[PDB]
Parts: C-alpha cells; sequence; structure tokens
RNA sequence: AGCUGUCAACCGAGCGUUGAUCCGAGGAUGUCCGAAUGGGGAAACCCGGCACGAGUGAUGUCGUGUCACCAGGCGCUGAAUAUAUAGGCGUCUGGGGGGAACGCGGGGAAGUGAAACAUCUCAGUACCCGUAGGAAGAGAAAACAAAAUGUGAUUCCGUGAGUAGUGGCGAGCGAAAGCGGAGGAUGGCUAAACCGUAUGCAUGUGAUACCGGGUAGGGGUUGUGUGUGCGGGGUUGUGGGACCUAUCUUUCCGGCUCUACCUGGCUGGAGGGCAGUGAGAAAAUGUUGUGGUUAGCGGAAAUGGCUUGGGAUGGCCUGCCGUAGACGGUGAGAGCCCGGUACGUGAAAACCCGACGUCUGUCUUGAUGGUGUUCCCGAGUAGCAGCGGGCCCGUGGAAUCUGCUGUGAAUCUGCCGGGACCACCCGGUAAGCCUGAAUACUUCCCAGUGACCGAUAGCGGAUUAGUACCGUGAGGGAAU
RNA sequence: GAGUGAGAAUGCAGGCAUGAGUAGCGAUUAGGCAAGUGAGAACCUUGCCCGCCGAAAGACCAAGGGUUCCUGGGCCAGGCCAGUCCGCCCAGGGUGAGUCGGGACCUAAGGCGAGGCCGACAGGCGUAGUCGAUGGACAACGGGUUGAUAUUCCCGUACC
RNA sequence: GCGAAUUCGGUGAUCCUAUGCUGCCGAGAAAAGCCUCUAGCGAGGACAUACACGGCCCGUACCCCAAACCAACACAGGUG
C-alpha cells in the first residue's frame, strides 16, 4: 500500500520497524485466513508484496 | 614402463608382419631404464624412470 | 540483511475436531516449517504469544496422492507442532475456538 | 485501457489515466541437490568447526560469513643428517563440470566383398581416448620444375583422371605435376658469431692490472677462466652476418665513459617520424557518430446500391486508393472492415561497431655503397642400420615422409632434394617460433520459403510424450 | 512431376465376425431363518442357530507397499453374478517419544580412498583415513483414553 | 455410577540363574564404552541438599503367510 518511493526517507532502524511490524501482520492474518474469518484476501498479497520492498530497499542502500 | 620421465617419449604402435603377410598391432615401447639421479650437486637420490636416450645426452645427472 | 522473526516460522493454525479437543485441554496445534526442531518452535512460540510452553511434540504428515485424467499428483508435506502450555493456562485466542 | 498466466471455469476478493496487465534492458532475492567443494551420504538429507551478531536464568536454539582437493607464485621453517633436500605452515591466483555439429592428435573392429578364405577389402569406417576454437589445422621453401634468362608460403574448389600406376596384377584401390579459380600478408620474429653489462662457480701475481691512445697519478671491472640472465647486433640463398679495413657526414646541449687534458662507445632530456590493441609487446581511458542490436509507432482508399442468404467476404452494377492487389482474420472468394503490407519514423540503458584524442611503443651519439681474411649460420640432430607405419606404390630396383632401437658428422671449395645408386648441373637452406583471408558446422535466436506431410501421414511426440506403460538395470516405448 | 493403382508377404494398424450365448466363473469350511434397509437384496446391517480354523485360517512385527486407515458421501467403471456393499470413486480427518527403532556412539565383511605406487592415455590397486549392521554400548513401566495414535497423549510411580 | 473375595496347594517349561558348569576338538570378531596409570592442565575444586529448567533429527496411520508384499489377476505358488 506504500510506494517504494516513500521508503527512502527512512532511515535503517525504522525501515527495519515498518519490516517487523509487517512480518507481524502478515502472520495475524494467515491466521485469520487460515481460521476462515478473512474476506479480503488481496491484504496477503499486499503486505507480503511490502516485506518484498522493504529488503528490496535495505539491500539497495547497503551495495548502491 | 614406458614413459620417459623426461621427454615424455612413449610408446609406438605398429604391426607384426608374418611370412604369410598377417599382421598384427604391437607397440615398440622407449628403453625407460630405472634412474636414480640427483637434483642438487650434494647427492639426493630420487628414483625415476628415463630413457636410455636422455641418459646418454646427460639429461640426468646420476651423480 | 535478512531478519529472522519467530512468526517465519509457524504457518498455520491446525482447525480440526482433534485439535479443538486438544485446545480444551490447552493444547495448541501449528503447521511450522518442515525444517524446524523443538527448541526452536519452543523459543517462537513463547517470543509470540508470551506463554510458558512445557513441550512440544512434532510429526511429520506426507502430502495426500490425487488421481487426474493425467495421472496423479501430490500436495505438500507438512508437519505440525503440538504444543502444551504451562499450568497457568493463559489462552491462545487465534484459533476461533 | 483494461487487468488478477493457463488447462478452466466457479466462488471469494481487489487493482487501474495518480498510467495497472503487457513488452525490452539493467539489477535484487535466489531453499536443497548437482563439478558440488566443511564432514558424511542411498542426489535433493544428515552431522559440524571457527569468527561476528541474536536469544536465554544457563545449556539448548537462530542469522550471516567462512572451512574440499590439486597445480603454480611468493614468504617462513629445513627430518633422518652436516650442506641440504623431501616435507610442513601461511597468503594469493587458477583447475575441476556441461555441450548438437564442425577441428586436431592418438587407439582401432566385425558383419561384408572377394561367389569358399588367410594377403586384400570393408576401412582408418563404427566405436573409443586426449584436447580445442569460433573456426581449427596448415603456413612463408633445406618446394616444385626441367635445361624454359620457368613458377614462387599455406588452405579450399574444378580438372588432370578412374588416367599413370597399384593389386592372391584377384575382388579391388588410385595419385601428383601442370592447368583455371576464392584470397591476399611473395606477412613477421628469434638463435648463433661479436660488443656491453649483471650475477653465479673455480681463482688471485694479491701486483704492474685491466682501460681505443699519448701525457701524469693513484694502484685491482680480482688477473683470469667459465656458465647463466638482460640489452645491443644480426635474420640470409646471386649466399648472408660478424671481426677488423676506406671517403662525405647531416635534430641542441649536458652526464657518464678507472682518474684530469684532447679524442672512442653507452645515456638523458625538448625534438620530429612511424606505427598500436595488430601475427608483428600490451593495458587503462575519455569524446563523438540521425552507425547497428535488444521494445515499438504511424501508415491511403466503400456504413455504396440491387439481389440470394442465418450471415456477403457470392452474383450484377457503380465509385475509389495504389511506392500498399504480401499474407492472414472477420458469420461463405475483401486492395478500400480488422491486424497489417508499401513506405517512413523511434532508444533512456545495455551490448556490438567504427572514428578522433589521452595513452603505448619504436626510430633517429648519427647515414651510405665499397676494398681484403678469421669466426658464425638451431647436435645426441642429419645421415647410416634393424624392425614397422604411411605414401598410386601390398617390400618391390623403392626414393620422399615418419615411430621405436642402435650407431652417429660437418658450418658454406658445408649440407638436403631432383623415385635405387654415382658424376655433373639445377633448386633450396633442416634440426627455433608466431601468423589474417578464402574452408567446415548449427545446440540456440530472428525472419522467411516449399509442383513438402496433413492426424495409421509428418518428429517417437498436433492430445498428460520421452509421458503412461514394460524392464532389476542399461534400455524399450505407445494411443488419443 | 509422381509417396500414382493390392487380394494374397504365417504382412502392419484399427474396427468386427466364427466357435457361441458355448467353456469357465479359481480348492479341498456350509450355510439357514427372522427382521431392517432400500427403486431393487442369495451376497449389505442386526439377532438366533449351524459349521470351519485354532503351532492358526489367532495376536504382534521386519522387508516391501503407500493412504489402502477413520468419518461422511457414492454406486458409471472395477468385483469373474447382483450389490444398498467394498482394499473401488470422492471430500475432509488421522500418525504426538529424553527411555521404543535408527542417527547425533562404535566397529565387521566390504565400499570409497588425501598423498601413493603401477599403467601409452583411458585406468588398476591401495596407505592414512572415512563410511558401512546382520553385531557391541546406552536410561520406563502398569493402567486409562480417541471414530482414527500410543512404552509417544493422560494418570500413577521411575530412571538416564 | 457402585463394586465382593482374593487362601492354600499340585503340576510345570523350549523361559531365567546361565556371557554359568562339565565335556570336546574343529580351537571359536573388532572397536567404542567402562576401569585404571602416569604425561599434562591446574587455583580452586569434591560430594550433598533444595528449587528452576534443556533434553535435538527421522519412523510411528494401515496391511504384513497376505484380495494391501513377490507372482500381468481380488492368482490353490513364494515370504524372515
Ligand atoms: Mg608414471
Ligand atoms: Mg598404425
Ligand atoms: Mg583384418
Ligand atoms: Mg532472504
Ligand atoms: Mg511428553
Ligand atoms: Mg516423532
Ligand atoms: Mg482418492
Ligand atoms: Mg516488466
Ligand atoms: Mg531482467
Ligand atoms: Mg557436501
Ligand atoms: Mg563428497
Ligand atoms: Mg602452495
Ligand atoms: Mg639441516
Ligand atoms: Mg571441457
Ligand atoms: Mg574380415
Ligand atoms: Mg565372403
Ligand atoms: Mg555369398
Ligand atoms: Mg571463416
Ligand atoms: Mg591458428
Ligand atoms: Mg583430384
Ligand atoms: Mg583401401
Ligand atoms: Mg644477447
Ligand atoms: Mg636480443
Ligand atoms: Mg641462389
Ligand atoms: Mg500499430
Ligand atoms: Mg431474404
Ligand atoms: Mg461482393
Ligand atoms: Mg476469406
Ligand atoms: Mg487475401
Ligand atoms: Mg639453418
Ligand atoms: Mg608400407
Ligand atoms: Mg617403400
Ligand atoms: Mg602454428
Ligand atoms: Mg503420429
Ligand atoms: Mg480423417
Ligand atoms: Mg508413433
Ligand atoms: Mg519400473
Ligand atoms: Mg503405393
Ligand atoms: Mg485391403
Ligand atoms: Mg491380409
Ligand atoms: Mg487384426
Ligand atoms: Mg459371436
Ligand atoms: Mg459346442
Ligand atoms: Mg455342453
Ligand atoms: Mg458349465
Ligand atoms: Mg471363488
Ligand atoms: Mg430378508
Ligand atoms: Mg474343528
Ligand atoms: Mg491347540
Ligand atoms: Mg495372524
Ligand atoms: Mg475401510
Ligand atoms: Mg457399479
Ligand atoms: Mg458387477
Ligand atoms: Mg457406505
Ligand atoms: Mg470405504
Ligand atoms: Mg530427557
Ligand atoms: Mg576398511
Ligand atoms: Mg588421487
Ligand atoms: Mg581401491
Ligand atoms: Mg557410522
Ligand atoms: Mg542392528
Ligand atoms: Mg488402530
Ligand atoms: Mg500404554
Ligand atoms: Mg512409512
Ligand atoms: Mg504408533
Ligand atoms: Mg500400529
Ligand atoms: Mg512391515
Ligand atoms: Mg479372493
Ligand atoms: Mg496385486
Ligand atoms: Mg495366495
Ligand atoms: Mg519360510
Ligand atoms: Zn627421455
Amino acid at each position: 500500500g506504500t510506494t517504494p518511493g516513500e521508503l527512502r526517507e527512512l532511515t535503517d532502524d525504522e525501515l527495519k520497524d515498518k519490516l517487523r511490524e509487517s512480518k507481524e501482520e502478515l502472520f495475524n492474518l494467515r491466521f485469520q485466513m487460515a481460521t476462515g474469518q478473512l474476506s479480503n484476501n488481496r491484504r496477503l498479497r499486499t503486505v507480503r508484496q511490502e516485506i518484498a520492498r522493504v529488503y528490496t530497499v535495505l539491500r539497495e542502500r547497503e551495495l548502491g | 614402463a614406458a614413459v620417459c620421465d623426461i621427454c615424455g617419449k612413449g610408446p609406438g604402435f605398429g604391426k607384426s608382419v608374418s611370412h604369410s603377410h598377417r599382421r598384427t598391432s604391437r607397440r615398440w615401447n622407449p628403453n625407460i631404464q630405472p634412474v636414480r639421479a640427483v637434483t642438487r650437486p650434494g647427492g639426493n637420490k630420487q628414483r625415476i624412470n628415463a630413457c636410455t636416450s636422455c641418459i646418454k645426452a646427460g639429461k640426468v645427472s646420476r651423480a | 540483511a535478512t531478519i529472522t522473526d519467530p512468526r517465519d516460522i509457524i504457518l498455520a493454525p491446525v482447525i480440526s475436531e482433534k485439535s479443538y479437543g486438544l485446545i480444551e485441554d490447552n493444547v495448541y496445534t501449528f503447521v511450522v516449517h518442515p525444517d524446524s526442531n523443538k527448541t526452536q518452535i519452543k523459543i517462537a512460540i513463547e517470543k509470540i504469544f508470551d506463554v510458558k510452553v512445557d513441550s512440544v511434540n512434532t510429526a511429520n504428515r506426507q502430502g495426500k496422492r490425487k488421481r487426474t485424467r493425467t495421472g496423479f499428483g501430490k500436495r505438500k508435506s507438512t508437519k505440525r507442532a503440538i504444543v502444551k502450555l504451562a499450568a497457568g493456562s493463559k489462552p491462545i485466542d487465534l484459533f476461533g475456538a
């Protein structure tokens, strides 16, 4: 839900915070999907792609 | 024992032909002898295989 | 830079008659990563839900071979952790009861 | 301007002019196995060391790195054993495996044919082994030729020619010279003899020594001898090179040239020349080019009438475009309905090309042809012999080339070849090395074409296809 | 210009006849009745009998198989008949270990094998090693529980 | 849900003591493990108590003299 653009003003530690918050979110809605009370399915994909985006930006910061 | 350790002279392959011109494959092997030569003037000896051509030409010092 | 957090290990809860019957005795079944061990699972479960975990028992289940006009295919091979919580009995309520 | 690959749709949700799906380029992530390489293993699954973090009350546990073996550089150490070596420790840099065909170097059948069969053939084939490259190999005369004041590195193609030959003169096999062409680079570089240097090994006459010389002084390139490296110098066939031998002497000056005076080389610097990613030593790098490749975009002209029809893209009649009447699709034969075609336009980035500069190197302390000798011109090599291989040539009178074994020279009034051999003539200059083009092939990608097949055909495979299935396994292998 | 003409190759493929509604329907135990279910019952469910095994035709494993196990549903193909049933079809579920059986312990026959030696090359053996149980070492017992696991879960008491 | 009595004997192993004992020739694995000794490491350390903990990976369903394995079959055969 957040463009990779506005992830470049965030430092390493707060990018890491964003990433762990997102991983916790993903665990929660994975449980909700398993128990049957998640109707919105595209939420899983968006959060999974957000995690991938956060790693991508971190690696780009490391290398250049 | 058919490769020289110095010049790599290996066997050659040809035919042994009988009186009935009955050719069979055989090998001309090199005349490699077990030499035990020195690399240093001092005289420490290491055992190798050297064809008699290399012995004759003095490529190995059996000091 | 990878970050490893506990939730990357446990994937789904097992929602079944037997799983609920164990829940009623304060024992929780999860689907876990196929390459985990009981020590890692215990640490992760204690770190996520903030409980004391007594025991973890693991089972490996092979995938069901299903037929088709093409032939056979196979499902995932999964492994499950049955986790027994301490006597304090602070329930875990992400299962729906 | 619609999208969430597909079989293969249904449900459940969503995204999209704030530019999604899609396409091209460069990147990131990239579990496990596999050369597989921390150790092990029944490939894809088991067990670790060390370092830095994480996490726990602590052990447990997690994350990221790193840890195979060989070969070669460099540094340290130098067993038995003294010199020392073999080895050991460390730090680097490579190697390993795969691949359809084409290349090169080796090993090498049998069925078969000979109307039997053994020489011979098949056939240097099939297969195997070692190695490549984008091509390879070959390549710059120790060649041909034949008395012509002749050709001139190699490779390939056509002939010569099924000829000369060869052959249990059986079945069979089978040239080259010459001649016509594709290409061009009749291309390059070393060794040696001498000169200088540096170092190593045996040495001092330890003293009148070396130095181009005369003068004077000191008194050691150890005097010397030798081997190796580096640089000059040379690079040849009418032989050439070196050593001394001769006239005119041409970019500036300085330093060296045992020492200082004048003279002989070597060396610096500013020139200028000439070349270069080349075979002729390489490397790095800028700048440019409406050069190419990897997505695309535009692109003229019929809603035409009448009629049959479910539907015109049929029939009849009208217009129109055409640098476009290629080919498809659209409800039946469409140049004017769609995609396109002819024809133009387009690249941020990456890659492949040239071109101009930095850069790199060389040449100029210097040129030229003469006049007369000594040295040099690739050594366990050539040649010779024995036993083989291969040449059209099956041992023949058997040259040329070549392997194993034995013996074993000369440096040019030499040595090799010209089908035994000898003499004379002619051609050439082995035992050192590089080398483009013309030639062979297609795993893969792009674009096309077919008097090619059209579902028992064409690939085994138009569909689950190397699938199902059969076999312990190599392997065999459908039908739709 | 031809992949140009079939009736024969114990020819190849496919479809279909003849035998023929014929043989067979796979042991040496053997079934019956009442009721139920259901469209349909010799074959399924329940009861009561009868019979067979009983050093097994019972109970538990290894190897091998691979979901065949349990629950719900099904009845086209398979079952040598029918089938409401099924080891068959479909969906969901089910396998819990410090002590069991292995590894993380150890080696045997053997395998591979750093360096190694041998061999034209391809390779052959092999040292140190390192794997390799069919063996050696090593700590848990009784009861209960599920439709489906049980020295594993729970209960009681232990041991390393 | 509640739940009685459970005492004496006889017989008796192919199972245990037993990796024993006795005979015999055919002359009957290895390694770890354990115990022990020193080399060595060493300023702390040994036994005990109590409490709190960690105990890893793989198999475990079902068949298994069988219509579930080897036999093309729901096969009169085979299977420790
Ligand atoms: Mg050898
Ligand atoms: Mg030969
Ligand atoms: Mg022969
Ligand atoms: Mg990652
Ligand atoms: Mg337990
Ligand atoms: Mg387990
Ligand atoms: Mg099924
Ligand atoms: Mg894209
Ligand atoms: Mg890409
Ligand atoms: Mg490994
Ligand atoms: Mg290995
Ligand atoms: Mg080294
Ligand atoms: Mg020494
Ligand atoms: Mg290779
Ligand atoms: Mg023959
Ligand atoms: Mg014959
Ligand atoms: Mg015949
Ligand atoms: Mg070419
Ligand atoms: Mg070449
Ligand atoms: Mg010819
Ligand atoms: Mg021949
Ligand atoms: Mg020189
Ligand atoms: Mg030179
Ligand atoms: Mg001449
Ligand atoms: Mg367009
Ligand atoms: Mg009409
Ligand atoms: Mg018309
Ligand atoms: Mg048409
Ligand atoms: Mg057309
Ligand atoms: Mg010469
Ligand atoms: Mg011959
Ligand atoms: Mg001859
Ligand atoms: Mg060459
Ligand atoms: Mg076909
Ligand atoms: Mg047809
Ligand atoms: Mg076929
Ligand atoms: Mg098979
Ligand atoms: Mg025909
Ligand atoms: Mg016919
Ligand atoms: Mg017929
Ligand atoms: Mg037939
Ligand atoms: Mg009939
Ligand atoms: Mg009859
Ligand atoms: Mg009858
Ligand atoms: Mg009958
Ligand atoms: Mg029967
Ligand atoms: Mg009845
Ligand atoms: Mg009886
Ligand atoms: Mg009995
Ligand atoms: Mg039984
Ligand atoms: Mg059943
Ligand atoms: Mg049926
Ligand atoms: Mg039936
Ligand atoms: Mg039923
Ligand atoms: Mg059933
Ligand atoms: Mg334990
Ligand atoms: Mg062994
Ligand atoms: Mg080796
Ligand atoms: Mg071996
Ligand atoms: Mg082991
Ligand atoms: Mg065992
Ligand atoms: Mg059971
Ligand atoms: Mg029990
Ligand atoms: Mg199993
Ligand atoms: Mg079990
Ligand atoms: Mg069981
Ligand atoms: Mg079993
Ligand atoms: Mg039966
Ligand atoms: Mg069967
Ligand atoms: Mg049977
Ligand atoms: Mg038996
Ligand atoms: Zn030799």
